[PDB]
């Protein structure tokens, strides 16, 4: 299982998941492929913004699903 | 709206992908990205 999700950039990243690990945990999995903080990550789903305090199983995403991305550089 | 408040760096045909409560985190005006 793992989804694709799409940056700001056009560009998208293969990342594994599961029902259970909710946008905190995906945070890490987005950390851990580029380096990028929970703090600068902003992540969506069709179209809309997920929240740490949800479940992907609230989204109700799946393999596949594509989702999407923003990031920050903190102010510098 | 064009390349009008946007990041030196984006296009509003890959910023148009975000909701109306990201559309005032871009057009904020932002670096380290590049559409590429």
């Amino acid at each position: 299982m793992q989804i694709f999700v799409k940056t700001l950039t056009g560009k998208t990243i293969t990342l594994e998941v599961e029902p259970s690990d909710t946008i905190e945990n995906v945070k890490a999995k987005i950390q851990d492929k580029e380096g990028i903080p929970p703090d600068q990550q902003r992540l969506i789903f069709a179209g809309k913004q997920l929240e740490d305090g949800r479940t992907l199983s609230d989204y109700n995403i799946q393999k596949e699903s594509t989702l999407h991305l923003v990031l920050r550089l903190r102010g510098g | 709206l064009p390349l009008q408040a946007l990041p030196e760096g984006v296009d509003q045909e890959v910023f148009k992908q975000l909701p109306a409560d990201i559309q005032e985190e871009i057009l904020s005006g932002k670096s380290r990205e590049n559409l590429k």
